[PDB]
């Protein structure tokens, strides 16, 4: 019958290690670099397109950077259809818990529910699991600004900067050797945008190759305010910091 | 609009003797103030030297009958020829009426045989299952002009010993299997008198360790 | 729906995938559970491959189950917070019907219960993750101190580790702890869970959490400092 | 019975590849050239009618679809999966859409629902990708003027030319050196019809070019008058006289 | 119908009447109205027979089957509420049921729940349910004390219930008596109320309004 | 791969023949049927000595007239326990009596090939049920995985079964005591077992008319342990 | 061998092998024997013990008053298939009030087990049946197999050497039909039956069952010292 | 829960020595229009067996169809279905009595009165009642609707017991069936002139009589009756 064809997507290796899982993460190490990077006034989400051409409609796209909510933004590295079907999921559920309790959803509520899912495509169905890593930058008034990183094996984990996608060991050192605590947003910035410049496998860092966000407290008063900047305002945080 | 339920009339009697038990019922069936049948046997052998009788409606008497006859089967099945006992029978048949509690059987079950302990024994059931083992028990039509009698005749009540007035009860000394057989009949014979429903013939099942044995009498048949 | 029967027996009578994910346990950061004359301490491995962590955020290797009773694990992440969901469903659900908190037995004994259903339920795979259940049953000062695995056994110990390098920490309970006198203040077990630990961790620094369960709901997990203070006096007292 | 394939059927190789995603790509490699340009005040698609047979009557097969009065579709790869997609985007453009906000949707958003019907083609039970990649031109009043992209894998990218299928690596480069944010429609269509020429072997006229436009409301094709606001379709396609026409100023 | 239960020092005095009517018709004399859950609870009947009958019966299956799985006997507060959570399932298709979930445990001390038809779980010292409960009520208030003897407590519960009994013309019949103590319940025997009366009147010198 | 239902080419079926293969594996389980009652012993085999091992539970109550140990994959016995005990009350609430030990075990033994592509797989795990009812007396019976139920006059399953079953045929007569039973249960467990025995890495329980089903104390196992090493030396 | 791997597949030669299989394990099996004359109908079978601890596997299912049968091969299998047999039994005498003729009741067990064979998931029966009943066309003996081929019968025998058994009858076959109110002569023509399968063991008191069914007969099964009187 | 439409009247039967009498009349009454005047409502199964069936026109045709295809059904896979494994009456019966009984539990009945008349193997008399609320019953005559309050007491005076049923002939009873349509042609509303009548006798088989008619009516004394008290002409 069917069986002969099942490739057994759900199951364990000798080793303790999933299939599917593990050669996710091998597809996602192929897709454009995001990094996250979490000051005491704000975060910073910094993510490199895919070669991309001169035809393409830039200010129009959307590959990288997602909104959830008004307080929680993504980074993807992956598949850009499995990332989009996981994230009207995860808008969903941020419109769910307001209408349920009046209040956003904390940030780690939403990541641990996406988390969720993806688990139980590694778990149980006999699916192949989303190929699909993201950065999950945030606020709320119970722990403030924070970075959270999700894979296809369903496991989250918080950090004050981290990387995804391609060349996460070089990026990841980099940002290890340059960050500090008392780090503000302006200069976050600009560690991203450095690690991003020397980790491409491109030769030269562009504005029309990258996508960049900021999450501000920089909002008129107590209150928060997401930034997905423009080709051209990309463009001219690149000339600030001195990498074109 | 459609009504489910009918009154088939008919009268039955349950009487636990000391080492036997009887069920009575009279094989009249009814439809308002029309007769069916005249010989419409009402009171069944079930086998395991059980028997039952479910007075009311007759279509769900003979479907509770039916499916109980149908669980002694299955019992002996799944428990290696066990014989089903009749308290486990009455508890069982409790399960049937209660299944349909919400659109009950509509009768007045009663069984009768003998316990473990080779005594008489006799259960009398509501529509929805409460059951309780009885020494007497009338059902049916006539149950309300049978059962004062049985009171009285059975039991003894309000009778005491005369020259003490009132002071020492008339002793409850055992009935034999020909002494309630009289009361029976003399039950039914009242009934058939002043109950229209009540007539034509009585069919007597009598339980003792030996088996079941039937007796049948003629009633008025007006 | 997707019914293929993944865990199945083989020729010499093992279920492999069961075994499997044991094979995810034996990777998973080291746990560890001991029990004193009043109290538990649940041990846990951090692995220091990972900094720049966000330490307040980052999900805690224990977890609270009820007011009285914690969790910790070693193997699959993701997998365990399914089995930690359910785990306090079910607490919520026994107080609500039973009107009283679950026994550090019976909670094992559902989470248990769930890892078994797993190797045997059609298109579904096992649980890698074994767990080490521990508390106060309400009303009993008595310490409770269970551990499960993904074949759904599960079982009571003085003492226990999971996890990688297990196998060593073990060794060391099994010739440190005495049955006859258990760590007899909150210190004393504290200190053996610690030093246990130190055996297998690498440095005494963010690697080593601890969590102390006291009877009637008093559940605290230490900072880092105090467990810096541990890690300090028990070398200082090595040096000899 | 019961389809008993309720696993993937795509899944990651060791490599990290999704295999059956690939192949699709290489079907859609194989497939006639289709292309799309936008201008400042249109988008233009276009692609060859490659018929079967000279017996067959190629335009009983419309290769060049309307999915809603604004948004047109164009295909490169297996013709009969592109069918039963335009009837799936047709619909969703209603049920998802229409029917709650009382509108048609904009292109991006229908692009989107037509991405998500192929991704899930790629991770859902017991069924392959399918075999084409989209061309969807487009017109709505916020975004205005659109071309989107849409592959096997249910990935989107949006366009301001370009070309896939057989030719597409060519036809991609003849673009680049063509292409100005101010080209007009009428500019676009004659660059849509020297990139194509490249790569048709055979006959090369009306009756073997299929081309579509979206750009001005037709009130002609709206089939009815009264409704001020309602202005009718601004999908056009062209036809076999209107492009021999323009092939004489080519 | 009256039953009654009580808190006492002595543990729970459960007294109830035996009379079962439709209509008018006094149907049986000698209606068990107390189900002897287990050895250890006991649940008392009022409105639906069948109802109660059934579902006390059932109770004392979960109550086994709790024990046998957690190794130690129920708590009152346990059976009385898988009662009444499985009534409360069944609310509005028409059951009939007002009981006394009645029990001794070590956790506990003595306990009684009042569960009922329409999903009513009470906690409480003294409960009184059936057509005359009113009379037991008045007999019952204006003579406990938490200090009474389980001799005093079982006549107490006696003569509460004979008050019912003669005034409330839906109950009668007979009075059943049990004391539940921490080592499980012990009938205190059945009693005819015709015969009681008469004892009680002449002893007790009480009902003067009567002639006997 | 292969159907979980698969008959080989001698006619059985692989998982059910597999499975077995696994309670071979498990700890020692013997059961001894006499007229005095059944008794059941169990080998604990405690993994590591910090494991308290009063919490291994590898003989359980079903009713108060049936017993049970196992042997094998014990997390397996869980729900086989579950539906026995429902089943036994169940029974009680539909009749108003005990039910007998066969339909018990039949009972259980419906579940076993309720699986394929219901469960997974095969139970791996075997049960000994011991219990009393009116109309047979004092039973041992042993369920497997299979669906087949063996009665037997004494039994054991596990790692150390053949060696004891083949004890457990010279040493078994139709007239033992319950005592005699006890000490007979203890030798064979002793016998088999690889550690020392002791009353706290082996565990003794009975069934009696009278008792019910009853697991022995440390305590009462420990001088039926010390009578054992007397009369063993006694000659 | 490539096509055996489930019950679904044709072989090459058109055989199925896994239906084969089945067949095979009836065949490792104890003997059980059946055979009829035009009054009764009897079936003779050979219990089988795991050791001399162990009781004796018990080979005979009563399905009605009137109908029964004999195992070989899976029990539980004859435990499934019995259970249904008591139910189509029963429906018949519930809805119809009408015993369930013995032919019919073999088409019954024909397409329960066909089913088994042409679909994917599910295996074949692992048992094989001897039905024996009497009903309003008189005495009958059926042998099912679970390949679904049900075949009527004067005598037969099925399990382990019951060639020897089925030669007997085959000789006999003149004789035995001829055993009309008889029950006892006719059981021992069933016993010298199964005796033609014995090798090593022989006939003893917990080793040997017998059932019977006939004219004014239920169907009735005899084990332990009932049966020692044909030893 | 319906109502009944097109509705067929009485049905009476009676048992006599050698088998059992059944007849109905072939009126279709709608309301108090007596619309379709050509219906059979004795249904013949095999030459053993008639189901006559009052109530519901539209059931009964329903019930004729069941019948129909019971026969159908009975002959497969069966060598003996013309012979010892034919339907009989009391199989066709108890069939027809489940469907009654399961009708009227799902609330649902089939609106109709049956009295299922034949002769069993053996040679004994079947003659058995059910009805849409699945109550059954069984006498030496029975009768549906007006039957049973008019035919029943005359069938009665021939057969008071079982005991008379091997004394009376298939004459006698015959002519106390006919005697018994007209009675109820003189007082039932909802009945008509023409019926059918059958005979199953365990000697002769099955009888099946078409287009009979109530004849020897008494209507002359009519001219006499003038007003209704105190009117002379
Ligand atoms: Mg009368």
């Amino acid at each position: 019958g069917s069986r002969r064809y099942d490739s057994r997507t759900t199951i364990f290796s000798p080793e303790g290690r999933l299939y599917q899982v593990e050669y996710a993460l091998e597809s996602i190490s192929h897709a454009g670099t995001a990094i996250g990077i979490m000051a005491s006034d704000g975060i910073v989400l910094a993510a490199e397109r895919k070669v991309t051409s001169t035809l393409l409609e830039q200010d129009t796209s959307t590959e990288k950077l997602y909104k959830l909510n008004d307080k929680i933004a993504v980074a993807v590295a992956g598949l850009t259809a499995d990332a989009e079907i996981l994230i009207n999921t995860a808008r969903i559920h941020a419109q769910n818990y307001l209408k349920t309790y009046n209040e956003d959803i904390p940030v780690e509520i939403l990541v641990r529910r996406l988390s969720d899912i993806k688990q139980g495509y590694t778990q149980h169905g006999g699916l192949r699991p989303f190929g699909v890593s993201f950065i999950y930058a945030g606020y709320d008034d119970r722990y403030g600004y924070q970075l959270y990183t999700s894979n296809p094996s369903g496991n989250y984990t918080g950090w004050k900067a981290i990387s995804v996608g391609a060349n996460t060991s070089a990026a990841q050192t980099l940002l290890q050797m340059d960050y500090k605590d008392d780090m503000k947003v302006d200069d976050a910035i600009e560690l991203a945008l450095k690690t991003l410049s020397k980790t491409t496998d491109s030769s030269a860092l562009t504005y029309d190759r990258l996508e960049f966000a900021t999450i501000r407290k920089g909002a008129n008063d107590g209150e928060v305010y997401q930034k997905i900047f423009k080709p051209q305002e990309i463009k001219d945080i690149l000339v600030k910091t001195g990498i074109t | 609009q459609f009504n489910p339920y009918g009154d088939n009339g008919g009268t039955i009697l349950g009487i636990a003797g000391e080492d036997f038990a009887v069920l009575a019922g009279d094989t009249r069936n009814i439809t308002d103030y029309s007769i069916n049948s005249r010989y419409e046997p009402k009171v069944f052998d079930c086998g395991d030297n059980i028997v039952m009788s479910a007075n009311g409606f007759a279509a769900d008497g003979d479907a509770l009958v039916k499916r109980f006859k149908n669980s002694v089967k299955w019992y002996h099945f799944d428990h290696n020829d066990k014989k089903l006992s009749i308290n486990s029978a009455a508890r069982n048949i409790q399960h049937l009426l209660y299944g349909k509690r919400f659109f009950p059987y509509y009768v007045h079950t009663i069984i009768a045989g003998l316990d473990e302990d080779g005594k008489g024994a006799v259960y009398s059931f509501d529509p929805v299952g409460s059951y309780e083992r009885e020494q007497c028990r009338a059902g049916g039509a006539a149950a309300s002009l049978i059962m004062p009698f049985l009171d009285n005749q059975v039991n003894f009540k309000n009778q005491y010993e005369p020259g003490t007035n009132g002071k020492v009860k008339k002793p409850l000394k055992y009935l034999s299997v020909e002494e309630v057989i009289k009361l029976v009949r003399d039950s039914f014979t009242s009934a058939t008198e002043r109950h229209i429903q009540v007539g034509d013939g009585l069919e007597i099942l009598i339980v003792t360790k030996d088996g079941v044995r039937k007796e049948f009498y003629e009633l008025k048949r007006d | 729906g997707y019914d293929r029967a993944l865990s199945i027996f083989s020729p010499d009578g093992h279920i492999f995938q069961v075994e499997y994910a044991l094979e995810a346990v034996k990777r998973g950061t080291c746990a560890v559970g001991v029990k004193g004359k009043n109290c538990v301490v649940l041990g846990c491995e951090r692995r220091s491959t990972l900094k720049l962590q966000d330490t307040r955020i980052t999900p805690s290797k224990v977890s609270k189950i009820d007011s009285h009773v914690v969790l910790s694990f070693s193997g699959l992440n993701a997998d365990s917070r399914i089995l930690i969901e359910k785990a306090r469903v079910e607490a919520q659900s026994h107080r609500l019907t039973l009107e009283d908190p679950v026994t550090v037995e019976y909670l094992t004994r559902y989470v248990a219960g769930v890892q078994q259903r797993y190797t045997q339920s059609g298109g579904v795979r096992p649980f890698g993750v074994s767990t080490l259940i521990a508390g106060f049953d309400p009303r009993d000062d008595e310490p409770k101190l269970y551990q499960t695995e993904p074949s759904g056994i599960y079982s009571s110990w003085s003492a226990q580790t999971i996890g990688r390098n297990s196998k060593t920490v073990r060794e060391f309970l099994e010739k440190n702890y005495d049955r006859k006198e258990p760590p007899a203040t909150v210190e004393e077990c504290v200190k053996l869970t610690v030093r246990s630990l130190l055996e297998v961790v690498q440095t005494g620094a963010k690697n080593i959490e601890i969590t102390v369960v006291k009877p009637d709901s008093d559940i605290v997990a230490l900072s880092s400092e105090e467990i810096n203070q541990y890690v300090t006096q028990i070398e200082q007292e090595k040096q000899e | 019975m019961t389809d008993r394939y309720s696993f993937s059927l795509t899944t990651f190789s060791p490599s990290g590849k999704l295999g059956q995603i690939d192949y699709a790509l290489t079907a859609v490699k194989q497939g006639v050239t289709s292309l799309g340009i936008k201008a400042t005040n249109g988008v233009v698609i276009a692609t060859e009618k490659k018929s079967s047979s000279p017996l067959a009557m190629s335009e009983t097969l419309s290769k060049v679809s309307l999915l809603t009065p604004d948004i047109g579709a164009v295909y490169s790869g297996m013709g009969p999966d592109y069918r039963v997609l335009v009837d799936k985007s047709r619909k969703v453009a209603h049920t998802s859409y229409k029917r709650i906000y009382g509108e048609y949707p904009p292109t991006k958003l229908l692009v989107s629902e037509v991405a998500k019907i192929m991704q899930e083609a790629t991770q859902s039970g017991g069924v392959r990708p399918f075999g084409v990649s989209l061309l969807i031109a487009g017109h709505d009043e916020f975004n205005g003027f659109s071309l989107y992209q849409v592959d096997p894998s249910g990935s989107y990218f949006p366009w301001k030319a370009t070309a896939i299928g057989k030719g597409s690596v060519a036809a991609k480069t003849f673009l680049e050196k063509r292409w100005n944010d101010e080209l007009e429609l009428e500019d676009a269509i004659h660059i849509a019809l020297l990139t194509l020429k490249e790569s048709v072997e055979g006959e090369f006229n009306g009756d073997t070019i299929e081309l579509a436009i979206i750009g001005d409301e037709n009130p002609d094709l709206l089939g009815y008058t009264g409704i001020p606001t309602d202005k009718g379709p601004r999908f056009r396609k062209l036809t076999s006289q209107e492009i021999n026409d323009r092939l004489e100023a080519l | 119908t009256t039953t009654l239960a009580f808190r006492f020092q002595g543990g729970i005095i459960v007294a109830v009447d035996s009379r079962a009517t439709a209509g008018n018709w006094v149907a049986s004399q000698t209606v068990k109205k107390v189900i002897e859950i287990n050895p250890f609870l006991l649940g008392t009947m009022a409105g639906g027979v069948a109802d109660c009958q059934f579902w006390e019966t059932w109770l004392g299956s979960q109550c086994r089957l709790h024990e046998l799985r957690e190794k130690e006997r129920i708590s009152v507060a346990a059976a009385s509420k898988i009662l009444s959570n499985l009534v409360y399932q069944y609310k509005g298709a028409g059951l009939s049921m007002g009981t006394m979930i009645c029990g001794y445990t070590r956790k506990e001390g003595p306990t009684i729940y009042y569960v009922d038809s329409d999903g009513t779980r009470l906690k409480g010292d003294i409960f009184c349910v059936g057509s005359g409960q009113t009379f037991a009520y008045g007999v019952l208030d204006s003579n406990y004390k938490w200090d009474l003897s389980v001799e005093d407590a079982l006549y107490l519960g006696k003569r509460s219930i004979l008050a019912a009994a003669h005034r409330d013309a839906y109950s009668g019949g007979s009075v059943n008596l049990y004391h539940v103590t921490e080592d499980g319940w012990i009938y205190h025997g059945n009693h005819d109320v015709g015969e009681l009366f008469w004892k009680v009147k002449e002893e007790e010198g009480s009902f003067n309004n009567v002639i006997g | 791969d292969r159907g979980v239902s698969t008959f080989s080419p001698e006619g059985r079926l692989f998982q059910v023949e597999y499975s077995l293969e696994a309670i071979k594996l498990g700890s020692t389980a013997i059961g001894i049927a006499t007229k005095e009652g059944v008794v059941l012993g169990v080998e604990k085999r405690a993994t590591s000595p910090l494991l308290e091992s009063d919490s291994i539970e590898k003989i359980v109550e079903i009713d108060r007239h049936i017993g049970c140990a196992m042997s094998g994959l014990t997390a397996d016995a869980r729900s086989m326990i579950e539906h026995a005990r429902t089943a036994a009350v169940t029974h009680n609430l539909y009749y108003d009596e005990d039910i007998n030990v066969e339909s018990l075990t039949q009972s259980v033994c419906d579940l076993a090939l309720r699986f394929g592509e219901l469960m997974s797989r095969p139970f791996g795990v075997a049960l000994l049920i011991a219990g009393h009812d009116a109309d047979d007396g004092y039973q041992l019976f042993h369920a497997e995985p299979s669906g087949t139920f063996y009665r037997y006059n004494a039994k054991a399953i596990g790692s150390g079964s053949e060696g004891a079953q083949a004890e457990l045929l010279n040493e078994w007569h139709s007239s033992l005591t319950l005592k005699e039973a006890e000490l007979l249960v203890l030798k064979i467990l002793k016998q088999v077992m690889e550690e020392k025995l002791d009353e706290n890495n082996a565990q003794l329980s009975c069934i009696t008319k009278q008792d019910g089903f009853k697991i022995y104390d440390n305590e009462k196992t420990a001088e039926l342990i010390k009578e054992l090493k007397e009369k063993e030396a006694a000659e | 061998n490539n096509y055996d791997g489930d019950t679904v597949t044709f072989s090459p030669t058109g055989r199925l092998f896994q239906v084969e299989y089945a067949l095979e394990a009836i065949k490792q099996g104890s003997v059980t024997v059946g055979l009829r004359s035009n009054t009764h109908a009897v079936l003779v079978a050979l219990k089988r013990n795991a050791d001399e601890l162990s009781s004796y596997q018990k080979k005979i299912i009563k399905c009605d008053e009137h109908m029964g049968l004999s195992l070989a091969g899976l029990a539980p299998d004859a435990r499934v298939l019995s259970n249904y047999l008591r139910q189509q039994c029963n429906y018949s005498s519930l809805v119809f009030n009408r015993k369930l003729a013995v032919e019919r009741a073999g088409h019954l067990l024909c397409d329960k087990a066909q089913k088994n064979t042409q679909s994917y998931g599910g295996r074949p029966y692992g048992v094989g049946l001897l039905i024996i009943g009497y009903d309003k066309s008189g005495a009958h003996l059926l042998e099912f197999q679970p390949s679904g081929n049900v075949t009527e019968l004067y005598g037969t025998a099925i399990g382990a050497r019951s060639q020897g058994a089925k030669t007997y009858l085959e000789r006999t076959l003149d004789t035995f039909i001829k055993i009309d109110g008889n029950p006892d002569e006719l059981i021992k023509a069933g016993v010298e039956a199964i005796s033609q399968s014995l090798r090593d063991e022989s006939l003893t008191v917990d080793n040997l069952s017998i059932a019977i069914v006939g004219k004014d007969t239920p169907f009735t099964i005899y084990d332990g010292e009932a049966v020692a009187k044909y030893i | 829960t319906q109502q009944p439409i097109v509705t067929g009247t009485s049905v009476i039967s009676m048992k006599y020595d050698n088998g059992v009498i059944i007849a109905a009349d072939n009126l279709g009454s709608y309301g108090s229009l007596l619309r379709f005047n050509g219906v059979e409502r004795l249904i013949p199964v095999g030459d053993n067996t008639v189901v006559g069936i009052s109530g519901d026109i539209s059931d009964m045709q329903h019930i004729e169809r069941l019948l129909k295809d019971l026969v159908t059904e009975n002959a497969y896979d069966n060598p003996l279905a013309d012979a010892e494994e034919a339907l009989e009456p009391s199989y066709i019966f108890e069939y027809l009595a489940t469907v009654m009984y399961q009708r009227r539990s799902k609330m649902n009945p089939l609106w109709n009165a049956i009295i299922v008349a034949g002769v069993q193997s053996n040679g004994d008399q079947f003659l058995r009642y059910v009805n849409l609320l699945g109550v059954t019953y069984s006498s030496p005559t029975l009768a549906t609707g007006f039957g049973a309050h008019m035919a029943n007491p005359l069938l009665r005076k021939v057969v008071d017991r079982e005991s008379d049923i091997p004394k009376t002939t298939v004459q006698v009873a015959e002519e106390a069936i006919v005697n018994a349509m007209r009675v109820l042609y003189y007082r039932d509303a909802r009945s008509s002139r023409n019926f059918s009548l059958a005979i199953i006798d365990k000697n002769t088989g099955l009888t099946f009589k078409k287009n009979l008619q109530v004849e020897n009516m008494k209507w002359d004394f009519a001219k006499d009756i003038k007003g209704y008290g105190t009117q002379k002409i």
